[PDB]
RNA sequence: UAGGGAUCGGGUGGUGUUUUUUUAAU
RNA sequence: GCCGGUCCGAUUUUCGUGACUGGCCAACGGGGCCUUUCCUUCUGG
């Protein structure tokens, strides 16, 4: 309904009509989310069994893409249920288009630490780690985060939260 | 609060044009 | 061990089970004396991993303070193992109750690189960074003597 | 060597021609160099060259993907179709199995004692694994016994080796010839293999490993293809083993081919209930592609061909029953084709197609569509199938079961007794006559309140589409024709009405209204022309073409153009409404001028037409002209940059 | 594919809307189960802490 | 006294300096202050440096100091 | 010497208790230009006014190229007119009255240092050269 | 002053006191090869690059194989004619310890420079 | 080469006495 | 590699093979296409 219409296909026309049908519980919602735009979503197999969706936009409106994530994520959660549901935005470079995909692909925030340790035998590893937030949450998806950054750059990137898990 | 008279283009071409008028 | 813990048999060039947490390296480990099944490690995030062959599984993580050198189970308790790490004391764990180490043999002045039980079950041998051995007690908790 | 690992280096980057495609050469090279006589040992010598010395997994797994060129090479390759060159598989097998006083030193680092003392044995296992992959390639030709009777010593030996890669191939080629038929030396062999597997299952911790799971398929294959089975308290060992493996990946289709098998094989374990209930489970909620369907292949063959009791037989029923609730798309998907293969293939079908129309039309009203249409076909061959009293419940339950109910017995009749079929018919004229009454009006009036429920109405027209009562029911939609789905089923049948059975021209106002104020609408427009064509007729003809001036958002502006061009006595009864093509003389821009172009590719009428549009454009522009002269606004003129920026 | 949503939570109300026995098929197919897996890490949790439970109830064999 | 000199103890990190940490960062949070005038809401820094005022009723907020400021006693705050 | 300074954190995002639009910032921030304020003073009075961090993580880009997107630059950079306000100051307390040795050292060392930012300014060429202060 | 002579001044000091793990803040990717490749040669343990934005730090986990690295400030050509007398002048033995150069790979030692059969500059030496 | 105590100036946290409360301050 | 099917023979299910078919799954490589969105700044006439 409300997507880019160059390539339209089943999975984003019924992720739209979440958003439509969340627009049909209509009392929250006061024209805030009639700027959405989309770019395209893409659904990928991780190594977890299940998929995650990454929904992209065009970044004038991921500050637009602002309060809205809790509430949407929890509503497609229970209407499109067992997906892992990533906004992202997309465009000397493209390091900072990794990392600023990896920062809006965590949260809209909480990264803390990147460290690279380097063993012995010549294996590079490379941690990024969150930092305390909402871990009750983000420890279900920590596994989906890593597998779809790793097949969006290559890069072998492990997750981990400082905490005793 | 603490504005300044000076420091910025616009202002300072306010002011050399009021010492052009008057 | 080695980036992850590898489990091989010698009639097989490949490795037959890996059995890490996450991709953490593994600094050391260590299998029983009895309940033979069942082993020890320990890594370089600071952590002791316990894991279990016939689960096929890990099955515990601790993490201490400092990295853990070496482990070593003991010949005649079958579940409690001693620990020496960098930060200058063995700590003796008991395995069924991780939370508390219940013994801590603290005399040394740097790190504690390796410790073994005598067979006999209540001696600690250990071995310093710093240029000396001790022989403790498991009971007391200081040190019996030092060459 | 060299440029290879300057090539898998990291600090060399920028060249096109460095991502080097260096395996396609010799697939490539040896479909030409296969003149196997000289060359094919120039292939293979400096592999023994450089593998004499030492190697790391990394050169020996790139290696192996090397040689497996070589076999998919031979493969495509028709040179050795005919024993010929067996002569070389046999070569291969028969191939692989005081005084220093004076004496000055330097160069005090010693050698290292690694180098071949086992690497000879690396080579015999891969140039073994090369030579097996030979002959599973030539398994494509031909299959002959006396060929490789002389090949069996050779492959219980290196099958008693035990050095992984040589095992793979080797399970491989005992599964392929265990169709064929050798001697007792082969039953020997057989059932030694098989004694091996289990052992090879008894030792290794895990049964998701490549080794374990081939071995698992190569016990199907002697379980299937024998006249001695054997071992029933070790296959029942084995399966046990196999069955908490089900859960996590790296399983999947030897063990569920192995599972495939024996549940064909007819043998009764009381861990098959187990395992059955492990992989319904599987069916249901699995999230890989043909795992759940490979499960389902197996469950279905589990709860056909074996013999359960009525505790299980209830409960795996109710099991299915409520696992059409299941939240995903495509595990519903997998128990809506359970269902479908219990429907193909009863009086268990009299007791559950009830429950089971039911619930599908639960799931009919569950999420979106592609559910609700297998849902639907799934019900259409319940009810086809039903012989008298599942249809007999299920017109009872469609006419006693709000809008709901009303959609489900609509719904219901344009499925599928034809007596039956008329009372329920009749209690849907009335419902039809109830429904389809001023809601339409009320939304007209809100499409004017717009520009100045539908559920009920998208099933009447669905079952108009389904059946004087098509006389008062045309009446009934030519009134709902009078939101934009509702208008868009009303035109479809509106022109299926008119099709079938001034009134012509008050449907034709109200359609003309209706597509005024996308692909309906197109056949709306050709029904609409249509009826102009099989045109108070003068009259009528004259407002159609003001309508068509009225009319010339998108979409209905590409139809005009397209009425326009298929309208226009050449000029006579056709000069009308050229007014609004001389007028039109981005994207719906750009649509909008090839139509124009078109219309205009399709004489002194026209010229005297196009002369008249000129001359009234000339005339408005001269009167804006004056009256702009005569009132003299430019931030209304200006400020369209304003807002474009 | 006509997908009009009718905001409605009518399955055992469908059922219950007619006379008897069809209530009693509608009971007789009645099992409400089989939901969701969680993701990996947290089914790995969760099971190497059920292998810790028989681990250490392994090991009591040797507590005394 | 001996620690690793990767990640240590949180209440060591919380301790020592906020520059000679290995990963440097704040230690003031910005807050959601009430405002007891005409009761809406506004963010302030912790270490606020100026004397905000609310744009409904233009009271007083917070009077700076040298490190934290002083809210002023009839404001009722948030972490944030 | 002694260290005394920010520790700007380690992410580079607008911090997500935010709950305000991207343009309002601008907005907020030339209204504040047109007030007539000075960008430190701008950072600060943003740093409190509503919850942002610093322009060049709420917004696109810093505050000295958005204001000179937005057309209010300034002719002469921060440090370089603060000095110079500060030695005019100095020199006009020196001639009230001479007797100041110590302000003749302080004015001594403010043209030092104002010379050497004065020379890398030319050196950059931001300013237009021949400014050598007065 | 040279980052890659403090930070190897920083590591040799303190294996001369004798701790185990030595912090290093100032970091640079020559650093960063420079260590990779004499912990390839086994002479410290693992190590760690955390990264914050500004510099990065460098945390080593040293055992206490070294006795002496370094650097030479002038970076100058040496041909693969000159690192026998290279060696033979920096280190005390011939294939005891060895010299790292930069090159047209970059990071090897002299043993790796004449197995590639390339050379380029000095940049430091460890044993 | 490293460690510890005390003091001055600033900041953070704690929670007892000095303090006190609708005048401001801190 | 999985599965369905036209067949011959046994069958009124299911299997042996020879053909042949498609529905799909992974590994290879080949040809393009999108990541120079649609819009402003060269050394000189
Ligand atoms: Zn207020």
């Amino acid at each position: 309904a409300k997507i880019l219409s160059q390539a339209p296909t089943e999975l984003e026309l019924q992720v739209a009509q979440a958003f439509v049908e969340l627009e049909n519980s209509s009392p929250e919602l006061k024209a805030e989310l009639r700027p959405l735009q989309f770019k395209s979503i893409r659904e990928i197999d991780v190594a977890g069994g299940k998929k995650a969706l990454a929904i992209f936009v065009p970044v004038p409106s991921l500050a637009g893409f602002h309060k809205v994530q809790t509430k949407l994520t929890r509503e497609l959660e229970k209407k499109f249920q067992d997906r892992h549901v990533i906004f992202l935005a997309e465009r000397r470079t493209l390091t900072a288009v990794h990392d600023k995909i990896l920062e809006d692909l965590v949260f809209p925030t909480e990264i803390v630490g990147k460290r690279v340790r380097y063993l012995v035998g010549g294996n590079k590893i490379q941690k990024v780690l969150l930092d305390s937030k909402d871990v009750q949450q983000i420890d279900y998806k920590l596994e989906s985060f890593q597998a779809v950054y790793n097949k969006l750059t290559g890069k072998q990137i492990v997750f981990e939260i400082p905490s005793e898990t | 609060k603490k504005a300044k008279k000076d420091f910025y283009r616009f202002q300072v071409r306010e002011r050399k044009k009021q010492e052009i008028n008057q | 061990g080695g980036a992850k813990i590898h489990l091989w048999d010698v009639n097989r060039l490949k490795p037959v089970s890996d059995l890490s947490w996450g991709a953490d390296n593994i600094t050391s480990l260590k299998f029983n004396q009895n309940e033979t099944d069942i082993l020890a490690s320990t890594g370089s995030d600071n952590s002791i991993v316990l894991y279990d062959l016939r689960t096929n599984s890990p099955t515990q993580k601790i993490v201490q303070t400092m990295r853990t050198n070496a482990i070593c189970w003991n010949p005649m308790e079958a579940f409690n193992f001693v620990t020496a790490n960098e930060d200058h004391n063995a700590y003796y764990y008991d395995m069924r109750n991780l939370s508390r180490s219940l013994n801590v043999f603290k005399d040394h002045v740097s790190a504690v690189m390796d410790v073994d039980f005598s067979p006999t079950g209540d001696e600690i041998v250990t071995g310093s960074y710093d240029k000396s051995i001790r022989i403790y007690k498991t009971n007391h908790g200081h040190s019996r003597e030092i060459y | 060597g060299f440029a290879g690992e300057e090539k898998d280096s990291e600090n060399y980057h920028t060249k096109v021609k460095e991502i080097k495609s260096n395996k396609s050469y010799d697939a490539g090279e040896i479909l030409a160099s296969n003149i196997s006589l000289t060359e094919f040992g120039t292939l293979l010598s400096p592999v023994k060259a450089l593998l004499m010395v030492r190697i790391n997994l990394r050169n020996q797994n790139k290696l192996s993907e090397l040689l497996r060129r070589y076999l998919l090479g031979l493969n495509h390759n028709s040179d050795s179709e005919s024993e010929s060159i067996l002569k070389f598989c046999h070569q291969l097998f028969q191939e692989s199995e005081k005084e220093d006083f004076f004496l000055v030193n330097l160069e005090s680092k010693s050698y290292t004692i690694n180098s071949n003392s086992l690497l000879l044995n690396s080579t015999l296992q891969k140039f073994a694994l090369d030579l097996l992959r030979n002959v599973i390639t030539r398994h494509r030709s031909f299959l002959t016994v006396s060929h490789l009777e002389g090949f069996i010593p050779f492959l219980r030996d290196s099958l008693l080796s035990e050095n992984e890669g040589v095992v793979i191939s080797t399970l491989r080629i005992l599964i392929t010839l265990i169709r064929l038929d050798f001697s007792d030396e082969s039953s020997e062999i057989f059932k030694n293999c098989a004694r091996k597997v289990l052992n090879i299952i008894k030792v290794s911790p895990s049964t998701s490993s490549e080794l374990c799971q081939m071995g698992l398929k190569f016990l199907s294959a002697f379980i299937r293809h024998t006249d001695s089975t054997l071992k029933d308290t070790a296959l029942s060992y084995v399966l046990g083993r196999v069955l908490p493996d089900l859960n996590e990946p790296s399983r999947q289709g030897l063990a569920f081919n192995f599972l495939k098998a024996l549940v064909s094989k007819h043998i009764m374990l009381p861990e098959l209930y187990d395992i059955a209930d492990t992989t319904r489970e599987i069916m249901v909620t699995n999230h890989s592609k043909e795992i759940r369907d490979v499960s389902r292949s197996v469950y279905y063959q589990f709860l056909m061909e074996y013999d359960q009791s009525k505790g299980r037989l209830e409960k795996q029923f109710k099991f299915m029953v409520d696992n059409l609730q299941y939240p995903t798309e495509s595990g519903r998907q997998s128990v809506m084709e359970l269902i479908n293969l219990i429907i193909t293939k009863p009086a268990l079908l009299s007791k559950l197609s009830s429950s089971f129309f039911l619930a599908l039309v639960n799931v009919s009203f569950n999420d979106d569509a592609p559910r609700c249409r297998e849902m639907a076909s799934v019900l259409i061959s319940t009810m086809l199938p039903k012989l008298e009293n599942k249809d007999l419940e299920i017109v009872e339950k469609y006419i006693a079961a709000d809008n709901a109910s009303f959609l489900n017995l609509g719904l219901r009749t344009y499925k599928v007794s034809i007596g039956f079929e008329h009372t329920i018919e009749l209690d849907e004229l009335a419902i039809k006559r109830i429904r389809y009454i001023l809601s339409d009006t009320s939304v007209g009036s809100e499409h004017q309140w717009d520009l100045v429920f539908s559920s009920y109405m998208e099933a009447t027209e669905s079952v108009y589409k389904h059946g004087w009562d098509g006389i008062i029911t045309c009446l009934l939609y030519p009134h709902s024709w009078v939101a934009n789905l509702v208008h868009q089923l009303i035109a479809n049948k509106d022109k299926l009405e008119i099709s079938l059975t001034t009134i012509a021209t008050r449907i034709l106002h109200q359609l003309g209204a209706p597509s005024i104020p996308a692909n309906v609408s197109i056949k709306t427009l050709v029904n609409i022309s249509i009826l102009w064509k099989e045109q108070t007729g003068e009259d009528l003809k004259y407002t159609t073409a003001i309508d068509y001036m009225v009319t010339r958002g998108i979409i209905r502006s590409d139809e005009h153009r397209m009425d326009s061009f298929m309208s226009k006595a050449l000029l006579v009864q056709v000069l009308d409404e050229d007014e609004v093509i001389a007028e039109g003389e981005y994207l719906e821009t750009y649509y909008s001028r090839a139509v124009d172009e078109e219309q205009e590719e399709l004489l002194e009428d026209k010229l005297q037409v196009s002369d008249f549009t000129k001359i009234y454009t000339a005339v408005k522009q001269t009167v804006l002209e004056r009256r702009k002269e005569r009132r003299s606004a430019d931030k209304k003129l200006r400020k369209h940059a304003r807002s474009r920026e | 594919g006509a997908s009009g949503k009718l905001s409605l939570t009518d399955m055992m109300n469908v059922i219950d809307d007619r006379q008897v026995i069809e209530n009693a098929n509608l009971l007789k197919g009645k099992s409400s189960t089989y939901e969701v897996p969680l993701p990996q890490r947290i089914q790995q949790r969760h099971d190497r802490k059920a292998a810790y439970e028989i681990s250490r109830q392994e090991v009591s064999k040797w507590n005394d | 006294l001996v620690q690793d000199l990767l990640h240590p103890t949180a209440a060591s990190e919380a301790r020592k300096h906020k520059l000679k940490t290995l990963v440097q960062g704040p230690r003031s949070y910005f807050l959601d202050v009430k405002c007891p005038g005409c009761l809406n809401i506004t963010t302030v820094f912790s270490h606020a440096q100026t004397a905000v005022t609310c744009e409904s009723c233009s009271t007083i907020l917070c009077t700076p100091t040298g490190g934290k400021a002083k809210l002023s006693e009839g404001t009722s705050f948030r972490r944030k | 010497k002694g260290i005394s300074s920010s520790a700007i954190p380690y992410s580079r995002n607008a911090p997500a208790w935010f709950k305000l639009s991207s343009e309002s910032v601008i907005e907020q921030i030339v209204k504040y230009a047109r007030k007539g304020l000075t960008p430190s003073q701008i950072g600060v009075l943003l740093r409190d006014a509503h919850g942002v961090t610093q322009a060049r993580v709420i917004t696109g880009n810093k505050i000295m190229r958005i204001l000179k997107s937005n057309g209010l630059a300034p002719e002469i950079p921060e440090d370089l007119y603060y000095l110079i306000k500060k030695a005019v100051s100095v020199r006009k307390h020196l001639e009230r009255n001479r007797k100041d040795k110590d302000a003749k050292f302080r004015l001594i060392l403010i043209e030092s240092r104002i010379h050497r930012l004065a020379r890398y300014y030319r050196t950059v060429a931001v300013l237009p050269p021949n400014w050598k202060y007065e | 002053s040279s980052v890659l002579a403090d930070a190897l001044n920083a590591i040799n000091n303190a294996e001369k006191t004798g701790k185990r793990q030595v912090l290093l803040r100032p970091s640079s990717k020559v650093i960063i090869k420079f260590l990779q490749v004499m912990q390839k040669h086994g002479y410290i343990g693992e190590f760690e690059y955390i990264d914050d934005h500004r510099s990065g730090k460098i945390v080593v986990q040293l055992n206490g194989r070294l006795n002496k690295c370094g650097v030479i400030s002038p970076r100058f050509n040496v041909k693969i004619g000159d690192i026998e007398k290279w060696t033979a002048n920096l280190l005390p033995a011939r294939q005891f310890g060895y010299v790292i150069l930069t090159t047209s790979a970059g990071i090897m030692d002299h043993e790796e420079a004449r197995r590639k059969h390339v050379s380029g500059k000095i940049l430091g030496f460890v044993y």
